[PDB]
Protein backbone atom coordinates (compact mmCIF):
# COMPACT_ATOMS: atom_id res chain seq x y z
CA UNK A 1 0.00 0.00 0.00
CA UNK A 2 2.59 3.12 1.20
CA UNK A 3 5.78 4.04 2.97
CA UNK A 4 4.66 4.94 6.58
CA UNK A 5 6.56 5.86 9.68
CA UNK A 6 4.59 2.82 11.54
CA UNK B 1 38.34 0.40 8.15
CA UNK B 2 37.22 2.94 5.83
CA UNK B 3 35.55 1.11 3.20
CA UNK B 4 32.80 1.00 5.23
CA UNK B 5 32.93 4.50 6.36
CA UNK B 6 30.39 7.22 5.34
CA UNK B 7 31.64 8.94 2.31
CA UNK B 8 31.01 12.57 1.21
CA UNK B 9 30.97 13.42 -2.44
CA UNK B 10 31.31 16.87 -4.15
CA UNK B 11 30.11 16.45 -8.21
CA UNK B 12 30.59 18.87 -10.37
CA UNK B 13 27.60 20.45 -12.86
CA UNK B 14 28.48 18.31 -15.45
CA UNK B 15 28.42 15.41 -13.07
CA UNK B 16 25.25 15.63 -10.91
CA UNK B 17 23.65 15.72 -14.45
CA UNK B 18 23.00 11.96 -14.70
CA UNK B 19 21.69 10.74 -11.60
CA UNK B 20 21.80 6.94 -11.87
CA UNK B 21 25.00 7.36 -13.40
CA UNK B 22 26.81 8.81 -10.40
CA UNK B 23 25.07 6.61 -8.36
CA UNK B 24 27.30 3.97 -10.53
CA UNK B 25 30.06 5.94 -9.65
CA UNK B 26 29.92 6.82 -6.47
CA UNK B 27 29.49 2.94 -5.70
CA UNK B 28 32.56 2.54 -7.81
CA UNK B 29 34.32 4.22 -5.54
CA UNK B 30 32.86 2.35 -2.37
CA UNK B 31 30.08 4.02 -0.61
CA UNK B 32 27.83 1.47 -0.49
CA UNK B 33 29.32 -0.53 1.80
CA UNK B 34 29.29 1.56 4.69
CA UNK B 35 24.89 1.35 4.07
CA UNK B 36 25.01 5.56 3.72
CA UNK B 37 26.82 8.06 1.75
CA UNK B 38 26.57 12.06 1.33
CA UNK B 39 26.20 13.93 -1.78
CA UNK B 40 26.88 17.84 -1.61
CA UNK B 41 25.17 19.55 -4.78
CA UNK B 42 26.93 21.69 -6.47
CA UNK B 43 26.36 25.32 -5.01
CA UNK B 44 24.63 26.70 -8.80
CA UNK B 45 21.89 24.10 -8.09
CA UNK B 46 18.78 25.25 -5.96
CA UNK B 47 15.62 23.40 -6.34
CA UNK B 48 13.16 26.24 -4.81
CA UNK B 49 14.10 29.86 -5.22
CA UNK B 50 11.69 30.49 -1.25
CA UNK B 51 10.46 28.38 0.67
CA UNK B 52 8.19 31.00 2.32
CA UNK B 53 5.49 30.19 0.24
CA UNK B 54 5.05 26.50 1.66
CA UNK B 55 2.89 27.95 4.38
CA UNK B 56 -0.19 27.07 3.56
CA UNK B 57 1.25 23.26 3.06
CA UNK B 58 -1.03 21.04 5.36
CA UNK B 59 0.44 17.94 7.44
CA UNK B 60 -2.45 15.79 7.14
CA UNK B 61 -1.42 12.92 9.80
CA UNK B 62 1.14 14.79 12.39
CA UNK B 63 2.42 11.63 14.90
CA UNK B 64 3.63 12.21 18.43
CA UNK B 65 6.50 10.11 19.25
CA UNK B 66 6.05 8.47 22.71
CA UNK B 67 9.00 6.49 23.72
CA UNK B 68 9.72 3.88 26.48
CA UNK B 69 12.65 2.57 27.45
CA UNK B 70 16.10 2.21 29.29
CA UNK B 71 20.03 1.37 28.97
CA UNK B 72 20.28 1.94 25.55
CA UNK B 73 17.19 0.23 24.45
CA UNK B 74 14.59 1.54 23.45
CA UNK B 75 10.20 1.37 21.97
CA UNK B 76 8.59 4.41 20.00
CA UNK B 77 5.34 4.69 19.30
CA UNK B 78 3.60 6.73 17.28
CA UNK B 79 0.22 8.75 17.79
CA UNK B 80 -1.74 10.29 14.99
CA UNK B 81 -2.81 14.24 15.84
CA UNK B 82 -5.09 16.51 14.31
CA UNK B 83 -3.66 17.78 10.54
CA UNK B 84 -1.94 21.36 10.71
CA UNK B 85 -0.19 23.55 8.34
CA UNK B 86 3.21 24.22 8.61
CA UNK B 87 3.00 27.68 9.96
CA UNK B 88 1.38 25.73 12.95
CA UNK B 89 4.14 23.40 12.86
CA UNK B 90 6.74 25.89 12.87
CA UNK B 91 5.58 27.45 15.50
CA UNK B 92 5.30 24.43 18.26
CA UNK B 93 8.80 23.55 16.75
CA UNK B 94 10.62 26.96 17.43
CA UNK B 95 7.95 27.24 20.23
CA UNK B 96 10.70 27.33 23.79
CA UNK B 97 9.04 24.01 24.87
CA UNK B 98 9.91 21.90 21.91
CA UNK B 99 12.82 23.93 20.26
CA UNK B 100 16.78 22.76 20.18
CA UNK B 101 18.49 22.97 23.59
CA UNK B 102 21.53 25.01 23.74
CA UNK B 103 24.60 23.27 22.76
CA UNK B 104 28.33 23.69 22.23
CA UNK B 105 28.92 20.84 19.81
CA UNK B 106 27.32 17.58 17.80
CA UNK B 107 28.35 14.96 20.64
CA UNK B 108 26.83 17.09 23.15
CA UNK B 109 23.86 17.57 21.21
CA UNK B 110 24.11 13.44 20.71
CA UNK B 111 24.29 13.38 24.49
CA UNK B 112 21.19 14.69 24.99
CA UNK B 113 19.34 13.02 22.39
CA UNK B 114 20.02 9.99 24.16
CA UNK B 115 20.08 11.21 27.66
CA UNK B 116 16.01 12.44 26.95
CA UNK B 117 14.85 11.09 23.95
CA UNK B 118 11.78 9.53 26.40
CA UNK B 119 10.65 12.85 28.35
CA UNK B 120 8.67 15.48 26.22
CA UNK B 121 7.04 13.69 23.49
CA UNK B 122 7.64 16.07 20.17
CA UNK B 123 5.55 16.25 16.92
CA UNK B 124 6.94 14.40 13.42
CA UNK B 125 5.37 15.94 10.36
CA UNK B 126 6.23 12.66 8.57
CA UNK B 127 5.01 11.16 5.69
CA UNK B 128 3.57 13.85 3.70
CA UNK B 129 2.51 13.31 0.04
CA UNK B 130 4.21 16.07 -1.82
CA UNK B 131 7.17 17.65 -3.05
CA UNK B 132 9.39 21.29 -2.99
CA UNK B 133 10.94 20.88 -5.97
CA UNK B 134 9.96 23.33 -9.45
CA UNK B 135 8.74 21.92 -12.35
CA UNK B 136 11.51 22.44 -14.09
CA UNK B 137 13.98 21.03 -11.86
CA UNK B 138 15.74 18.42 -13.86
CA UNK B 139 18.33 17.54 -11.76
CA UNK B 140 18.32 14.83 -8.93
CA UNK B 141 14.42 15.05 -8.76
CA UNK B 142 13.42 13.25 -6.23
CA UNK B 143 10.10 13.00 -8.27
CA UNK B 144 11.35 12.11 -11.12
CA UNK B 145 14.82 10.11 -10.80
CA UNK B 146 14.29 8.11 -13.62
CA UNK B 147 15.79 4.83 -12.13
CA UNK B 148 14.82 1.01 -13.06
CA UNK B 149 12.64 1.10 -10.19
CA UNK B 150 9.57 3.18 -12.59
CA UNK B 151 9.49 -0.42 -13.74
CA UNK B 152 6.58 -0.56 -10.75
CA UNK B 153 4.53 2.15 -12.27
CA UNK B 154 5.16 1.99 -16.18
CA UNK B 155 5.16 -1.56 -16.57
CA UNK B 156 3.09 -3.17 -13.79
CA UNK B 157 1.21 0.08 -13.17
CA UNK B 158 1.50 0.37 -9.72
CA UNK B 159 1.76 3.38 -7.10
CA UNK B 160 3.37 2.69 -3.74
CA UNK B 161 2.86 6.35 -1.85
CA UNK B 162 6.92 6.96 -0.38
CA UNK B 163 8.70 4.32 -2.52
CA UNK B 164 8.24 5.36 -6.13
CA UNK B 165 6.50 8.85 -5.32
CA UNK B 166 7.80 11.96 -3.05
CA UNK B 167 7.41 12.07 0.88
CA UNK B 168 7.87 15.25 3.12
CA UNK B 169 9.01 15.22 6.87
CA UNK B 170 9.11 18.41 8.82
CA UNK B 171 10.95 17.50 11.83
CA UNK B 172 11.68 19.17 15.55
CA UNK B 173 14.32 18.81 17.88
CA UNK B 174 14.35 14.87 18.70
CA UNK B 175 11.91 13.44 16.72
CA UNK B 176 13.52 10.23 15.61
CA UNK B 177 13.77 7.83 13.08
CA UNK B 178 13.93 4.07 14.27
CA UNK B 179 16.34 1.43 12.82
CA UNK B 180 15.41 0.30 9.37
CA UNK B 181 16.38 -1.23 5.87
CA UNK B 182 13.88 0.62 3.34
CA UNK B 183 10.85 -1.53 2.05
CA UNK B 184 12.66 -4.30 -0.20
CA UNK B 185 15.62 -3.46 0.81
CA UNK B 186 16.00 -0.57 -1.74
CA UNK B 187 17.75 2.22 -1.53
CA UNK B 188 16.75 5.63 -0.72
CA UNK B 189 17.72 9.30 -1.23
CA UNK B 190 16.73 12.19 1.34
CA UNK B 191 17.32 15.83 0.56
CA UNK B 192 17.40 18.10 3.31
CA UNK B 193 15.53 21.45 2.03
CA UNK B 194 15.96 23.62 5.10
CA UNK B 195 16.15 24.07 8.65
CA UNK B 196 18.28 22.44 11.43
CA UNK B 197 20.38 19.59 10.49
CA UNK B 198 19.48 16.11 10.31
CA UNK B 199 22.04 13.43 12.46
CA UNK B 200 22.28 9.80 10.95
CA UNK B 201 23.45 6.00 12.40
CA UNK B 202 24.10 3.38 10.16
CA UNK B 203 25.62 -0.19 9.54
CA UNK B 204 27.42 -1.65 7.01
CA UNK B 205 25.02 -4.29 5.15
CA UNK B 206 28.13 -6.74 5.19
CA UNK B 207 27.16 -6.41 8.98
CA UNK B 208 22.82 -5.93 8.97
CA UNK B 209 22.76 -9.22 10.06
CA UNK B 210 24.47 -8.61 13.45
CA UNK B 211 22.32 -5.93 13.63
CA UNK B 212 19.27 -8.35 13.52
CA UNK B 213 20.81 -10.70 15.58
CA UNK B 214 21.14 -8.42 18.37
CA UNK B 215 17.91 -6.99 18.17
CA UNK B 216 16.32 -10.06 18.21
CA UNK B 217 18.26 -10.86 21.57
CA UNK B 218 16.81 -7.74 23.10
CA UNK B 219 12.99 -8.73 21.49
CA UNK B 220 12.40 -12.37 21.69
CA UNK B 221 8.48 -11.37 21.73
CA UNK B 222 8.65 -9.14 19.04
CA UNK B 223 10.94 -11.49 16.75
CA UNK B 224 8.35 -14.13 17.54
CA UNK B 225 5.58 -12.33 16.63
CA UNK B 226 7.46 -11.12 13.22
CA UNK B 227 9.79 -12.52 10.82
CA UNK B 228 11.06 -8.83 10.21
CA UNK B 229 9.76 -6.72 12.94
CA UNK B 230 12.38 -3.55 12.87
CA UNK B 231 10.16 -2.49 9.82
CA UNK B 232 7.86 -1.66 12.27
CA UNK B 233 10.15 1.55 12.47
CA UNK B 234 10.15 1.11 16.16
CA UNK B 235 13.11 -0.16 17.87
CA UNK B 236 15.72 2.55 18.89
CA UNK B 237 19.02 1.29 19.82
CA UNK B 238 21.50 4.14 20.94
CA UNK B 239 25.37 3.95 19.98
CA UNK B 240 26.64 3.00 23.15
CA UNK B 241 25.11 -0.48 22.91
CA UNK B 242 26.41 -0.70 19.61
CA UNK B 243 29.75 -0.44 20.85
CA UNK B 244 28.69 -2.06 23.78
CA UNK B 245 28.11 -5.68 21.61
CA UNK B 246 30.77 -4.99 18.64
CA UNK B 247 28.26 -4.01 15.79
CA UNK B 248 30.12 -1.74 13.55
CA UNK B 249 28.51 1.66 12.84
CA UNK B 250 29.14 5.13 11.41
CA UNK B 251 27.59 8.64 11.94
CA UNK B 252 27.12 11.45 10.03
CA UNK B 253 24.93 14.74 10.08
CA UNK B 254 23.05 16.08 7.34
CA UNK B 255 22.97 19.79 7.00
CA UNK B 256 20.85 22.03 4.95
CA UNK B 257 21.02 21.32 1.37
CA UNK B 258 22.52 18.00 1.25
CA UNK B 259 21.61 14.46 -0.02
CA UNK B 260 21.70 11.19 1.68
CA UNK B 261 21.80 8.07 -0.20
CA UNK B 262 20.94 4.92 1.76
CA UNK B 263 21.84 1.91 0.09
CA UNK B 264 20.57 -2.00 -0.25
CA UNK B 265 20.29 -3.46 3.13
CA UNK B 266 21.97 -0.69 5.03
CA UNK B 267 19.93 -0.15 8.11
CA UNK B 268 19.84 3.41 9.54
CA UNK B 269 18.34 5.80 12.17
CA UNK B 270 19.12 9.18 13.58
CA UNK B 271 16.79 12.15 14.73
CA UNK B 272 16.45 16.27 13.55
CA UNK B 273 18.22 18.77 15.50
CA UNK B 274 15.55 21.51 15.25
CA UNK B 275 12.84 22.43 12.75
CA UNK B 276 13.45 21.23 9.44
CA UNK B 277 11.78 19.75 6.06
CA UNK B 278 13.60 17.18 3.73
CA UNK B 279 11.91 14.68 0.93
CA UNK B 280 12.30 11.64 0.53
CA UNK B 281 11.99 8.44 -1.99
CA UNK B 282 13.06 5.16 -2.92
CA UNK B 283 14.98 3.87 -6.04
CA UNK B 284 16.86 0.96 -7.57
CA UNK B 285 19.83 -0.05 -9.78
CA UNK B 286 20.37 -3.30 -11.01
CA UNK B 287 21.98 -4.70 -8.24
CA UNK B 288 19.40 -4.42 -6.34
CA UNK B 289 17.25 -6.76 -8.14
CA UNK B 290 18.55 -9.08 -5.52
CA UNK B 291 18.10 -7.58 -2.89
CA UNK B 292 14.67 -6.98 -3.52
CA UNK B 293 14.16 -10.93 -4.11
CA UNK B 294 15.89 -12.08 -0.95
CA UNK B 295 14.42 -9.51 1.01
CA UNK B 296 12.33 -10.44 4.85
CA UNK B 297 9.22 -9.13 4.46
CA UNK B 298 7.07 -7.97 7.69
CA UNK B 299 4.57 -10.64 8.25
CA UNK B 300 2.02 -10.13 10.58
CA UNK B 301 0.35 -6.56 9.71
CA UNK B 302 -1.60 -6.07 6.38
CA UNK B 303 -1.13 -3.18 4.30
CA UNK B 304 2.99 -3.56 3.95
CA UNK B 305 5.09 -2.77 0.81
CA UNK B 306 5.38 -5.75 -1.36
CA UNK B 307 6.64 -5.57 -5.03
CA UNK B 308 5.99 -8.00 -7.25
CA UNK B 309 9.89 -8.91 -8.35
CA UNK B 310 8.45 -10.78 -11.46
CA UNK B 311 8.98 -7.84 -13.67
CA UNK B 312 12.45 -7.31 -13.07
CA UNK B 313 13.53 -10.86 -12.86
CA UNK B 314 12.02 -10.98 -16.21
CA UNK B 315 13.68 -8.42 -17.65
CA UNK B 316 16.90 -8.21 -16.41
CA UNK B 317 17.77 -11.82 -14.93
CA UNK B 318 15.81 -13.63 -17.89
CA UNK B 319 18.61 -16.28 -17.43
CA UNK B 320 17.38 -17.17 -14.14
CA UNK B 321 13.47 -16.40 -14.40
CA UNK B 322 12.76 -20.03 -14.99
CA UNK B 323 15.07 -20.78 -11.60
CA UNK B 324 14.00 -18.27 -9.52
CA UNK B 325 10.14 -19.26 -10.38
CA UNK B 326 10.88 -22.90 -9.01
CA UNK B 327 12.30 -21.51 -5.96
CA UNK B 328 15.75 -23.20 -6.76
CA UNK B 329 17.55 -19.43 -7.28
CA UNK B 330 20.31 -19.92 -4.65
CA UNK B 331 22.29 -16.58 -5.60
CA UNK B 332 24.33 -15.87 -2.58
CA UNK B 333 24.75 -11.53 -2.07
CA UNK B 334 27.98 -10.35 -1.94
CA UNK B 335 27.39 -6.76 -0.48
CA UNK B 336 31.18 -5.35 -1.19
CA UNK B 337 30.58 -5.81 -4.97
CA UNK B 338 29.04 -2.26 -6.70
CA UNK B 339 26.27 -2.21 -9.07
CA UNK B 340 26.62 -3.76 -12.68
CA UNK B 341 26.26 -0.01 -14.06
CA UNK B 342 29.70 0.98 -12.22
CA UNK B 343 31.94 -1.20 -14.73
CA UNK B 344 32.55 2.22 -16.71
CA UNK B 345 34.87 3.60 -14.21
CA UNK B 346 36.46 0.24 -12.96
O1 LIG C 1 13.48 11.39 6.86
C1 LIG C 1 13.35 10.63 7.86
O2 LIG C 1 12.75 10.91 8.93
C2 LIG C 1 13.96 9.24 7.78
N1 LIG C 1 14.51 8.98 6.46
C3 LIG C 1 14.86 7.76 6.10
O3 LIG C 1 14.74 6.76 6.99
C4 LIG C 1 15.39 7.51 4.69
O4 LIG C 1 15.42 8.47 3.87
O5 LIG C 1 15.80 6.37 4.33
CL1 LIG D 1 9.83 -8.61 23.21
NI1 LIG E 1 15.05 5.07 5.70
ZN1 LIG F 1 5.55 -7.28 11.13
Amino acid sequence: ARKSAG
Amino acid sequence: NPSARIMTFYPTMEEFRNFSRYIAYIESQGAHRAGLAKVVPPKEWKPRASYDDIDDLVIPAPIQQLVTGQSGLFTQYNIQKKAMTVREFRKIANSDKYCTPRYSEFEELERKYWKNLTFNPPIYGADVNGTLYEKHVDEWNIGRLRTILDLVEKESGITIEGVNTPYLYFGMWKTSFAWHTEDMDLYSINYLHFGEPKSWYSVPPEHGKRLERLAKGFFPGSAQSCEAFLRHKMTLISPLMLKKYGIPFDKVTQEAGEFMITFPYGYHAGFNHGFNCAESTNFATRRWIEYGKQAVLCSCRKDMVKISMDVFVRKFQPERYKLWKAGKDNTVIDHTLPTPEAAEFL
